[PDB]
């Protein structure tokens, strides 16, 4: 930045991303397939193997 | 610095540092904080804020 060069911070900062995947890995958990396509259902990880 | 050499040279080949002719000093050159200006307005038919 003294020289001119304008680095630009991201949207997406690091603790919404971590959110982001936390969410999807505690879905993908949760519902499996199914919160892709819908609402979240439950199901159990037994059951979903 | 090197007690005959006057003034140094960054990476960009532009004025770093330089040193007083009159008394012993060194002065390093730093521009002066500088950016861009972003607005953050609605659109015309909206509001003029």
């Amino acid at each position: 930045k003294f020289n001119g060069l304008t680095v630009l911070p991201p949207l997406l900062t690091d603790e919404m991303i971590a959110q982001y995947t936390s969410a999807l890995l505690a879905g993908t958990i949760t519902s499996g397939w199914t919160f892709g396509a819908g609402a979240a259902l439950q199901i159990p990880f037994a059951m979903q193997m | 610095f090197l007690p005959f050499q006057q003034f140094g040279r960054d990476i960009a080949d532009t004025t770093d540092a330089v040193r007083d002719p009159q008394t012993l000093e060194i002065l390093d050159i730093t521009p002066c904080s500088f950016g861009g200006v972003s607005v953050i307005t609605p659109g015309t038919n909206t509001s003029n804020q």
